[PDB]
RNA sequence: UUAAUUGCGAUAACGAACGAGACCUUAACCUACUAAAUAGGGUUGCUGGCACUUGCCGGUUGACUCUUCUUAGAGGGACUAU
């Protein structure tokens, strides 16, 4: 149950739409990114100060249809946003600028994933294909793993000094989750779990312990580095996204009915966020899309379908 | 021996759009493969023919009035060669439907 | 006068009996699913279906319709 | 207070009416409240505009011809008649001097003189054909805000081509001289003159 | 800074360059001035019988220094309009030939115009200076 | 070098490349500046986006507007799109994006088209009829 | 040689039309329905499709290189420059042009009339087509104008599912007693098509979905 | 209800077809793609006109790169969406 509490300090808003998905880099809390159906991309600043926590700092006029997935190096100079219309737009956040346009693919790009070295960036799209990009605009890899619909893509940090392997998590349509790995150039294993299909693939912040959502009503986590089968977690609704703490071991998952806590090691369902809305009868209820922390792991973002990014900030209660 | 650059125009004139672009395209992938400096395969105001008739063979009904049209693609496709290269490229290069035409020179 | 025809309305119910699971409520994802499992010559009856399709699964979600 | 100067010149009286109020022509669209309960919203003033000419698309739906500017409709109504069918400009034009005109005028907002104007001609209560058989049997009817609106904009356009026919009293002169006759309720003008004949009408089929 | 030419509100420009003319005395008068009807869609001269083709040279010059190669059938087109076709229909028809021709030569003649190749005229330098004189005074006397 | 953004501005055939360049507040359009245009009334409708944003915006801002098709009210709205369009695309490029927000919600409460492109074009007048719809004279006698 | 382009296009069609005609008057007895021509540099190629290709020939060099003659002298062009083929069509029942060119013929040698126009949509039929329709115009027995539909399947008349979709064919048929006019639509059928799209523009057809089993533990399976 | 035998429902009818629709060309949106001394726009040569200081406005096919506008091509885009 704990002291330390979530209490709403700000609703940030500036995108005229569906907010797809927010990313923050490793390196810089103070940035983060926010990727809209809207076509657009807008960087958040925080501040702290009263409500506007983030005020919008660089806006894009990025990909023609929707910036569905967008992915920002550890470093946080090259922010990596996917499209529907089958490309991928490299951009120095500074200045505003596109870079690089990775264009490759016969489908919509749904994942964007960057490397540890932020150059060995990878991509999955609505083909059965998963390709792997360079910085610079390269095909490396054409990963076939997938019989069906990839839809995300995630990228495992390693600490235990370097191994060799570069890690990978790919989200399928199956009812297959895949491993992969870059240097055994290809697969590491086949995470089988999911009763319906799945959504959202998120490693730990260590690289590890990483939980696959779903439709269903459960959450499947696993452990990657010995390459075993962990634990599954209760969630009752369809699940949209999931957000692990930088600060404890705190999962925040984003359901079809708002958003519920959990933790990683302790099975406990702590805490339920739902905000208030404006008109609506009951299923019309929006709920949100993606969720993300920061780096300080005392904020949390979570991009609604109904424009909004809603900032809790974890505080204790005396 | 020779290699002297002329500066060759090619024309690309029809009606059947899809076929036009095929030629366009394979002209393209030709020019790739000889490997030479090349302007596209620019696009000219694909001009439309009417002919805007009564219907009536008589001129005894309402005014029933039909425009025929006839929709053309002109395409210049500039080559930065010798005339050797475009005569080698335009031995084949030959789609039905599809008018092909060589300018030659600047 | 947008009254959707019988076809669409067919095809949607069609696709709502062979295909209840992978039909994400929003529009976009749905149409594309339209695009890949049905068969449609066009576009834009593709993009009706496709919103017919989404507008069946709203309804659904606040209760059982008749066929 | 503070004239900002760029590098193409403008000249001063323009810099001096520009930021500091949302204004007109030249002068402050500000204050000029509705008298009349009723007719508010139905008409305009409330958005600020800057000219007395809009592309701005209004016969889409219904209720939307209901949010454009008093001035534009007055122009607008003004176009009427072949010789002086478009031509947004002249109506712009003619606007303009009116509302000089009013400004001359013992001063007082001339916007606010056009709504009392507008608000006066406007007839509350009118007959409509009933058929009943056959004979042409008129039943009193109450007329909806707009519908009123609509009229007495007609009327007093009406009146100022009636006017304008075979004068030098040019059309703006007129037009002034009826939204006067409104504002200062004398029935002398055409609109007032016809209004009452509705009433009469409406008086005698109630 | 800088003293500028287009910039002036049309009219003025003209007015100003008009009294430019009259002050120099130096043009050289057509001779068919005032016997014309300066366009075919004509029943007046111009109104105030002597200038106003001084003013009409003016527009000219004007438009020649904004343009590049500007011809004598390019001017008629210019300076025609609308016919009183009584009847009939309006049409479109040009000015008159000879006229504005002669304008031309006289401009030519002062050095303001110059001929340029391809086809047509352009503004000789110190025409262009003289132009730009004009200008500043314009400016001057709004300033 | 400098930066710079280069606009168009949209309405019935009327198109206007509206330039925007930094410097010291030169606002032109095809070399004569934005005071003149011509027809006169229609004057103040050019000066709207500027007014509403304020001499502020310009000061830093060049803008250089070169304009096509349309008549003269056509037109006059192409370059006053293309003026709209030019200061927000700036702003949204180099200068910060709050800014660029409020530009637009001035825009947005006070809609004359501006950010948002005019929609109408003409129906093509289609055989027994003068018009578009309007037909001849069906006589009956 | 060169024109205007588009008056040098203007002009080849209307040879082709031209071109058309003669082969529909000259071969007649030939069983001609389609002209393909391909204009290269030097050696310009005429296809000529019909049903009597033999007949066409000749014995070796007969009659098409009359035709060939003809063409040069109509046309200016030299010996050479203009080459003629004749080929077989890939069943003539989905092609209206020829069964209406069949249709003719039956006619004007002497048999009956319903009959053979239900013989003609049976053999379409076999062929392969999703449908077709004859009609036969003028007296058909007694002085009144008599019209005559015969059909079988679908016929689509309205969109453009026609000018990718139904060979037309209108004919004129010389009779003693008075003038015959046989029109004849055929609906090819969508997947034999070919050229444009493979189906009826308004239909839609769903696969059939593919069954997957859940849970039975979660487990791993490693490489 | 619909522009519609357009649909929902009631229901010895049920599921069908043609016609309406769909389709097709065009007109609209793409600061994302494909390229353009036959569409355009930039920077500097040569100089033309200035204010006279750097800066303006030009013309000139000089050179260079881009493609917003122009053009089409490929797609996408609106499904009454929320
Ligand atoms: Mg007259
Ligand atoms: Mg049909
Ligand atoms: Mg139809």
């Amino acid at each position: 149950s704990s002291n330390i509490m979530l209490v709403l300090r700000g609703t940030l808003e500036g995108h005229n739409g569906w907010v797809t998905s927010l990313s923050t880099s490793a390196a810089q809390p103070n940035l983060l990114v926010s990727g809209s159906r809207d076509k657009t991309l807008i960087s958040w600043r925080l501040t702290e100060n009263e409500q506007q926590f983030g005020v919008p700092v660089r806006s894009y006029k990025g990909h023609s249809h929707i910036v569905q997935d967008v992915v920002v190096s550890a470093d946080g100079n090259y922010a990596v946003s996917a499209s529907w219309d089958k490309t991928l737009r490299l951009w120095n956040l500074a200045t505003g600028n596109s870079e690089a346009r990775f264009v490759g693919h016969t489908g919509d790009v749904l994942s964007v994933a960057i490397d540890a070295n932020s150059s060995k960036i990878i991509s999955a799209s609505r083909d059965k294909t998963i390709r792997v990009w360079n910085t610079v605009g390269d095909c490396a890899y054409v990963l076939l793993g997938h019989t069906d619909w990839v839809t995300k893509v995630r990228v495992a940090p390693k600490n235990l000094v370097d191994d060799g392997r570069i890690t990978f998590v790919s989200a399928g349509m199956d009812k297959i989750v895949r491993s992969w790995s870059l240097n055994s150039y290809r697969i590491e294993a086949d995470f089988i779990g999911h009763n319906n299909y799945i959504n959202v693939v998120q490693p730990s912040p260590d690289g590890s312990l990483a939980a696959s959502a779903g439709k269903d009503g459960q959450i499947y986590v696993w452990n990657l580095k010995h390459k075993s089968a962990f634990m599954n977690f209760d969630a009752k609704d369809e699940v949209f996204a999931l957000a692990f703490s930088p600060s404890r071991f705190w999962l925040t998952a984003a359901t079809a009915s708002g958003i519920k806590i959990y933790d990683l090691e302790n099975e406990v369902l702590i805490d339920e966020l739902k905000p208030e809305f404006a008109g609506y009868t009951k299923a019309q209820d929006p709920h949100a899309v993606s969720l993300a922390w920061s780096a300080d792991g005392q904020t949390l973002f979570a991009g609604y379908t109904d424009n909004v990014i809603r900032v809790w900030q974890v505080m204790t209660a005396n | 021996q020779e290699v002297v650059i002329h500066k060759i125009r090619i024309n690309l004139t029809s009606t059947k759009v899809k076929q036009l672009e095929n030629v366009s395209a394979n002209i393209i992938k030709n020019a790739e493969t000889f490997k030479l400096v090349k302007k596209g395969p620019v696009r000219l105001p694909t001009k439309v023919l009417k002919i805007s008739t009564r219907k009536t063979p008589n001129g005894e009904g309402s005014k029933t009035w039909d425009t025929y049209e006839m929709r053309i693609h002109k395409r210049y496709i500039d080559l930065e060669a010798p005339a050797h290269i475009v005569k080698r490229i335009t031995q084949i290069t030959i789609e039905p439907g599809v008018d092909v035409e060589v300018i030659i020179a600047a | 006068g947008r009254v959707r025809t019988k076809t669409v309305k067919r095809a949607s119910k069609a696709l709502i009996e062979k295909y209840y699971p992978k039909l994400t409520m929003d529009f976009q994802t749905n149409k594309r699913l339209c695009d890949e499992i049905a068969t449609i010559q066009s576009k834009r009856l593709r993009n009706k279906i496709a919103g017919y399709t989404t507008h069946l699964m709203k309804r659904i979600q606040k209760g059982p319709v008749r066929g | 207070f503070v004239p900002v100067e760029l590098a193409t010149t403008i000249p001063v009286e323009i810099q001096q009416a520009q930021q500091e109020i949302k204004l007109f022509n030249k002068w402050s669209f500000e204050d000029v409240e509705v008298k009349d309960a009723s007719l508010v919203d139905y008409i305009q003033i409330s958005k600020p505009i800057y000219v007395a000419h809009t592309a701005g698309r209004y016969a889409n739906k219904r209720f939307r011809k209901a949010q454009c500017p008093i001035v534009e409709r007055l122009t607008n109504s003004l176009m009427m008649n072949g010789r002086n069918n478009g031509k947004k400009l002249k109506a712009v034009r003619i606007v303009k001097h009116t509302l000089e005109i009013i400004n001359v005028l013992t001063d007082q907002n001339p916007l606010q003189v056009v709504v009392d104007a507008i608000i006066n001609s406007g007839p509350r209560e009118d007959t409509t054909r009933v058929g009943g058989g056959g004979a042409a049997r008129r039943q009193a009817v109450d007329v909806s805000p707009l519908r009123r609106v609509n009229q007495s904009i007609a009327l007093l356009t009406i009146g100022a081509r009636e006017a304008a026919f075979r004068n030098i009293k040019t059309i703006a002169e007129t037009l002034a001289e009826e939204l006067i006759n409104a504002a200062k309720g004398s029935s002398t003008s055409y609109a007032i003159k016809k209004k009452d004949e509705l009433e009469r009408v409406a008086k005698s089929n109630r | 800074p800088g003293v500028s030419v287009r910039d002036v509100p049309a009219q003025d420009f003209i007015n100003n360059y008009a009294s430019f003319l009259q002050r120099q005395g130096k043009l050289e008068v057509p001779g068919y001035v005032d016997i014309v009807k300066t366009s075919a869609g004509n029943e007046l001269p111009p109104q105030d019988s002597e200038g106003w083709f001084y003013k009409r040279a003016a527009s000219v010059a004007r438009h020649i220094y904004l343009r590049k190669q500007v011809g004598v059938g390019k001017l008629n087109k210019l300076y025609g309009g609308a016919k009183n076709r009584g009847v009939r229909p309006h049409k479109h028809v040009d000015a008159s030939g000879s006229i504005n021709r002669k304008v031309l030569q006289s401009l030519e003649k002062l050095g303001v115009v110059e001929i340029s190749p391809k086809g047509g005229r352009r503004i000789s330098d110190n025409g262009l200076r003289d132009l730009d004189r004009i200008a500043a005074a314009t400016l001057e006397d709004e300033e | 070098t400098v930066p710079s953004v280069q606009t168009f501005g949209k309405k019935k055939s009327a198109t206007a490349v509206a330039h925007v360049k930094a410097g010291k507040g030169l606002i032109k359009v095809n070399g004569s500046p934005i005071t003149l245009v011509q027809p006169e009334i229609l004057r103040f409708k050019v000066y709207e986006p500027l007014l509403l944003v304020g001499l502020d915006k310009f000061a830093n801002i060049d803008i250089r507007v070169k304009v096509t098709g349309g008549g003269h009210v056509s037109q006059v709205y192409a370059i006053r799109q293309a003026i709209a369009k030019g200061l927000v695309a700036y702003h949204q490029k180099f200068v910060d994006e709050q800014s660029k927000n409020e530009l637009k919600k001035a825009f947005t409460s006070y809609d004359r088209t501006l950010l948002i492109a005019d929609s109408r074009r003409p129906e093509p007048k289609k055989f027994g009829g003068r018009g578009a719809r309007s037909r001849f004279q069906k006589s009956y006698r | 040689a060169i024109i205007s382009k588009k008056r040098k296009l203007v002009a080849d069609g209307v040879f082709y039309a031209e071109l058309n005609e003669f082969f529909t008057r000259e071969l007649a007895e030939e069983g001609y329905s389609g002209v393909e021509v391909r204009v290269t540099p030097t050696k310009t190629e005429i296809i000529i499709r019909a049903t009597k290709v033999q007949d066409v020939v000749g014995e070796n060099g007969r009659r098409i290189n009359e035709l060939t003659l003809l063409i040069e002298k109509r046309f200016k062009y030299k010996r050479g420059t203009i080459a003629l083929y004749a080929e077989r069509v890939h069943d003539r029942g989905l092609s209206a042009v020829a069964q209406a060119e069949s249709m003719k013929f039956k006619l004007l040698n002497g048999l009956a009339i319903r009959r053979a126009a239900y013989g003609v949509v049976r053999y379409v039929m076999e062929s392969g087509a999703k449908g077709c329709e004859v009609v036969i115009s003028g007296k058909l027995r007694a002085a009144r104008a008599k019209s005559m539909k015969f059909a079988d399947g679908f016929l689509i008349h309205s969109g453009q599912p026609v000018n990718d979709f139904i060979e037309t064919a209108t004919r004129h048929v010389l009779l003693r007693q008075g003038v015959l006019g046989i029109k004849v639509k055929i609906m090819k059928d969508p997947s034999r098509n070919t050229s444009g799209p493979k189906a009826l523009p308004d239909a839609v057809t769903i696969i059939e979905p593919k069954e997957e089993e859940p849970v039975l533990e979660p487990s791993v399976k490693d490489y």
